[PDB]
């Protein structure tokens, strides 16, 4: 209601107080990079496939940055699964596995960045992400590693030691924090199907679906990491995502032009 | 379940509001900690306190999202940690930062008896959305560290005796009843303020090692010493992990 | 000749392919290392293994030069080092990075009995041209470190008994004869695969202190312990440095 | 022959296997910065000479970056020789001397960078060289320290403790790794002579020579660090270098315009 | 007055020009330091010497301001520190950088008996204007550190016996009289060269703990040992801090 | 009340009858103790067991007084202590005798993490008259030591779960009810056998520091570890000393 009322509660109450939480919710909402688009590139589904998959996407990135501002995050892939399997067999906790997976996503960001270096597009990192503002303004794109920085403080899943917040969640959380206008997941299928199209003959394509409808039909952990769907329902800025096939030439260019290729998943 | 990385470690979390009282509270606490160094191997983690409320007030007035507010509050927990370590420097105690805690704590606890760090986790601009107040704060980060290490315990040092049925310094203080013991699931089903992060109860539900956490009054000398020996002098919180 | 910086140090290099076998090989090795901590001052360095082959496969398909592939493989040796240090954390052992090894190893070996690092050298984008496969890998980097420090020895822990006249797991395995002892100059004049970097033989020719390096089977418990006492349980490689 | 055959050998064989080495050699060859030129500025021969030598070269750099993309590395000079002499008298090994020499090359890069800062040209470093792509794209030039990062892992020479891979080798290896089109060494002589022109009356100028011809006439360790000539013969991308006099006004400008001032040294 | 952070610490500053003499001076000094390790807890800080004069000569010819020249000279003090630490590495001694000295000195002095650092302060491009020569150099930085820590003493190791009434190696050397004892205020009122920074006298006027600093000849073995025991073997400088 | 001499010490008393079971009980106990060394500073004291009953049988048949029987039984507690220390020797643990415990325990606990001694007191031929069985045995001597030092606790490791209302291995075993908690004055007013010396209850009445003593089953791995953290896994005995 008032700034003086919010500041009095902030000084006199615990941060857990529902009265304080409700007053903070009425604060104004500033978007840091409202005109940027975050693009997640799959590790196992794209980058691990090599030249045939990566080279056409590099061409699309160079072409797209003429009219679009892009933040491009990389997945991890089969090298992370090997590390997870070694470490899990030793009894190491989820927080140790999270550090191991971050280094694989760093590898993939470095390989992509070297194919883009002659176009001026850099690889960025650090806890401050301090190279993002200047690079976006001058060359309209940056490359970053998709893994979140939780490391040993990673929240475990209810079962097992596989970290539940990986490169899909990391990319999404950056889009939500920066107040970006669009979030696009680039993988190796046309979109969401009623079942895994690799292991089922009769899967049916789904062009548009809500998170609740996905849970009601057993798709909570399908083409996206399951925590992404829950974060999507809590989000303030990014209330839908789009999943597209990166192996189809021009699919990323057309998604950025507002064509409805792939599947659109809405928070509500 | 996963193995324990540092099974002999005791973790102690010092509340920001305790540090905010200045020398009147810090000097007796420092003297108690000094006497504990030959008895336990300690990781001491500090919370943020009232300065985080001021930066929340300026940042929320500027419209900043929760991923911007989280590292601003963690910086204040780091400053409390530098202050506490300076008072213990003559005993060989230094402050260490987030990357050192996650990768080199074992060698630092071999060089010296205790280490000081920040209790906030390094969630940075990847904090969860939903509330405009960062949910993963000092209680939550300290528990995440202690359970991942498989430490022998975590003790939370507060400016009140423990958890009450209502804020003992608030409007409904007359109806506040002290809770000697409770469970994380019982607290999570309640509504109203607590002296600990609500997200602490969530990470307790997925814990793998730590079975109980005690909240004690750091303004009464001797209670931290007793809690580290397992004596019941505050509120005991059962996490839900079952013993063998 | 130059002085010895750390004359009392024992260096041990663990092969990436040993770590690739998982708990079945790592747990007995960890138990043997634990028993060695009170007997020797150890610098433990890890190689890269099969994950470096996969990143070589993706990077060579993308056309990347050898200066790009070298730090990508070194990252996998770092991950093996984090895994091994986590298993030894309860003994006070942590992983340390390249800048710490080059400048602060002496104080770290005073705080604790052993330190874990990566065996790859930090050649980064300044790797030598010629082959499309980075030549200065884990065997080469470990020897460069051990000779520059003037350490008391370097022992290489492999997934085979030692060096044979042919690959004992390859097509010509039937003709493979075990070599109990050889010299670096004799190996350098041969053609065919070896269990150690070819560049290891080159830096052995310019060595100043280390006279012999033994390659032993890390899958047989007790052989690393015996090698650190100078017992002959694998292949001995003479470097060419002459004793007094 | 095949990607599947290379990947099978990469999994089943040692990296020392000649069959694996031969298959890796047939891989495609990507150049990271094919349109850039690396320029090495001598420490003792140029920067140690002060204003009279450095100020005209600063003017040439500012003028050249209009039509050329430049990576400018600095040598070390007389302060490094003093450190080498102290440390050698103590019996310290080559790996310690290499760390000492790197700090002197850092000093010279910082001094040059401050004369160029008002033109937007930065000093770059770090193991990732992550500031190079954006700076080259926007201001067409960067300054870096020429010393390699080997430090304690420096390969010793066959005799003595002087590090054999110093700022000449460091600059060359960066040009070769980035696939640059040109490598220019800037020192204080017109080029290579049949003998040291400072200490011999009758030295004859050599405009063009191969590495084998240099060795055959006793010039293996002449105006360039001797390992540079061996690295040149192994190189994949940079198969010749040019050595020019930086004390002659406009010599760098004219070398960049394709004029054959100085000496051209070819790998074969 | 403020509390003492490390009251048991002895600080020793080694002049750059001492290190410039090479092995003939460094080897006897290293042997004396080695024998002091079991007797004192030491922070050893190195000055810059003649290489800083050369970089001043090049930088002043290029026109560079005093904020550019200061970190260029501090780099040379760092190199002297790496050299000295390498000679002491077998005793567990390593070099540590400015951020480590300011925040983690206490734990490093618990892991090992002595630590080597640079004597120059990190004033970087924020050096004071006025003279074209950086005023806050190695003597000044070492005193600032020692007084802020409340250390038990600071000893300055020079290439002359102490302070004279004129340069004992200069034009007026014939009139140079040795000063066994003096005060900082008396020196500040004089004109002419000194063996210590002029800014050292300024920070002595605002000191809170250290009452005296002795300048001794590091080229005479045994004098550093005697000075650390409080014996009068050089020039004593009274700072102006009063005892209880 | 008197000051605490070693306030950070944990005392652990191992029953003679536990040691009498041989390797089947000793090996798991030794492994648990080994894991406790990095967590606590331990004084481990052994009781006598069945061999003291045999020497009582021979000595009582010879007519010997209680002052003769007391040192004969204490010798058997010393032998159990030599056996336990030999199994821990590789961890730096040695056995020490009565004169060393009374005068030099402080320096021995600085050299190593744990020390083994005998639980019997040195009453020799000055044992009290009255019963023909020496009254001041292993439980009594361990408590006397722990209270005089002002130690942080004393834990008694038995071959049963705790104290019952009757002998759980005797004739009335069917009526034996387990006692989770009791007081020394309540036990002293009862008649019948106990698992602890009757004289232990007497010295508890005059204690100055120790408020509680827990009796736990040493045949169940993990219970000693939990008791040293103050978890309730056996019978708690309240001594009568009041907390602050
Ligand atoms: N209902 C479904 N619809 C579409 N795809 C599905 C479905 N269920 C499972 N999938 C599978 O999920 C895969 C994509 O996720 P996966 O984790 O394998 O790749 P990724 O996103 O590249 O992982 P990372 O980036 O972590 O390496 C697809 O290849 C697809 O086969
Ligand atoms: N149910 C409750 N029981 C006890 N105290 C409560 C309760 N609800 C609110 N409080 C208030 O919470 C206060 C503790 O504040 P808080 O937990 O924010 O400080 P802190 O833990 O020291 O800070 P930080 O989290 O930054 O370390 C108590 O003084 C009390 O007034
Ligand atoms: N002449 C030889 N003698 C013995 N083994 C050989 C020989 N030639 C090839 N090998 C093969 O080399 C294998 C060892 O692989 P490699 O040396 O690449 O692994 P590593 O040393 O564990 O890995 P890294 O170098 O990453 O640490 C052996 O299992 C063996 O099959
Ligand atoms: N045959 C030759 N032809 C030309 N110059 C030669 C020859 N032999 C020796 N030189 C000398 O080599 C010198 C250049 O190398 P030098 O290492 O002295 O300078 P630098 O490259 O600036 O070193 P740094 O960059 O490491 O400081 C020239 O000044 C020249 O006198
Ligand atoms: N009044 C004086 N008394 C004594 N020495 C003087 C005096 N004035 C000048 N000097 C000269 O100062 C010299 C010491 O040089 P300086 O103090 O610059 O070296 P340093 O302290 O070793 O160097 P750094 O400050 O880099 O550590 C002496 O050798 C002496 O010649
Ligand atoms: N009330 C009781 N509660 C529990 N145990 C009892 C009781 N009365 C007798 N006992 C018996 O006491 C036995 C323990 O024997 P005891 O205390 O003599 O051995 P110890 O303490 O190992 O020997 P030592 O005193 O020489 O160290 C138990 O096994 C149990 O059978
Ligand atoms: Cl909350
Ligand atoms: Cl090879
Ligand atoms: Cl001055
Ligand atoms: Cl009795
Ligand atoms: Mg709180
Ligand atoms: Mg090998
Ligand atoms: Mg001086
Ligand atoms: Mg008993």
């Amino acid at each position: 209601n008032s700034t003086a009322e919010l500041e009095e509660l902030l000084m006199q109450r615990s941060l857990t107080d529902p009265q304080l939480q409700a007053a903070a919710a009425a604060a104004a909402d500033f978007r840091i990079l409202p005109d940027a688009t975050v693009i997640s590139i799959g590790g196992q589904s794209v980058i691990d496939r090599g030249r045939a998959a990566v080279y056409p996407l590099v061409d699309e990135i160079v072409a797209a940055r003429k009219n679009h501002k892009l933040l491009i995050g990389t997945g991890a892939g089969t090298r992370a699964r090997h590390l997870y399997s070694i470490a899990a067999g030793l009894g190491l906790p989820a927080g140790v596995l999270a550090q191991l997976g971050s280094s694989v996503a760093d590898q993939n960001a470095a390989m992509l960045g070297q194919l883009l270096a002659k176009h001026g597009i850099p690889v960025v990192g650090g806890a401050g992400l301090s190279a993002v503002p200047l690079s976006l303004a001058e060359v309209n794109a940056v490359v970053f590693s998709g893994m979140p920085p939780y490391k040993l403080w990673m929240r475990p899943a209810a079962e097992g030691v596989i970290p539940p917040y990986r490169t899909d969640a990391g990319c999404f959380l950056l889009a939500e924090q920066f107040g970006c206008k669009q979030m696009i997941f680039v993988k190796d299928e046309d979109g969401l199907y009623t079942a895994n199209p690799k292991t089922s003959k009769d899967a049916t394509f789904i062009p548009r679906i809500s998170v609740d409808e996905m849970k009601a039909k057993g798709l909570h952990d399908s083409i996206l990491e399951f925590p992404v769907l829950d974060l999507l329902q809590s989000a303030q800025h990014v209330r839908e995502v789009q999943v597209v096939n990166g192996l189809v030439p021009g699919n990323l260019t057309r998604a950025l032009a507002g064509e409805h290729v792939g599947t659109i998943i809405t928070a509500s | 379940r996963p193995i324990r990385l540092l099974p002999w470690l005791q973790v102690v979390k010092i509340g920001g509001r305790v540090m905010d009282r200045g020398a009147d509270a810090i000097l007796p606490l420092v003297e108690e900690l000094r006497k504990l160094l030959p008895e336990h191997r300690l990781l001491i983690l500090t919370g943020a306190g009232v300065r985080a409320r001021h930066v929340f007030s300026v940042g929320l007035d500027l419209g900043l999202p929760v991923g911007s507010l989280a590292p601003l509050a963690a910086s204040e927990a780091g400053q409390n940690g530098h202050i506490l370590a300076a008072m213990l420097a003559s005993e060989g105690v230094s402050y260490v930062e987030h990357p050192t805690v996650a990768d080199q704590l074992a060698i630092h606890l071999s060089a010296t008896r205790a280490v000081v760090g920040s209790a906030f986790p390094p969630y940075h601009h990847h904090e969860f959305p939903g509330s405009r107040i960062p949910p993963h704060r000092a209680d939550t980060g300290a528990f995440l560290l202690a359970d991942a290490f498989g430490a022998a315990g975590l003790t939370i040092v507060e400016n009140v005796d423990g958890i009450y049925t209502a804020d003992p310094n608030g409007p409904d203080r007359g109806q506040a009843r002290f809770l000697p013991e409770t469970s994380a699931t019982d607290l999570a089903k309640s509504e109203g303020p607590l002296p600990v992060d609500r997200a602490l109860l969530d990470v307790m539900a997925t814990a793998r090692h730590i079975e109980r956490v005690q909240v004690v009054n750091g303004l009464v000398p001797g209670r931290l010493t007793a809690a580290l020996r397992g004596e019941h002098v505050g509120t005991l919180i059962r996490t839900g992990v079952r013993p063998a």
